């Protein structure tokens, strides 16, 4: 699972 | 713990969204729904525990670059 600790764009 | 998000936490999130030029409807609610794997249709409907995770993510984004 992708989660808010990951380096995801926004 | 399913305490709903409190107003203080909401106001901090709102502050960072505005500073990031992002919105609940376009940006954050869709992402929260994907990350928390549940249908989240309004800002008030986050739990406090979820909102804290989102807030940490927003702080990272606002701290990273202008």
């Amino acid at each position: 699972w992708m989660d808010f600790d990951d380096d995801i764009p926004f | 713990d399913i305490t709903p998000v409190n107003d203080e936490t909401m106001q901090e999130i709102n502050t960072l969204l505005i500073a990031l030029d992002k919105t609940w409807d376009d940006d954050l609610l869709p992402l929260c729904s994907q990350i928390f794997r549940r249908d989240i249709r309004a800002s008030s409907e986050l739990t406090q525990a979820e909102a804290v995770k989102a807030l940490g993510f927003l702080k990272q984004k606002a701290a990273e670059q202008k």
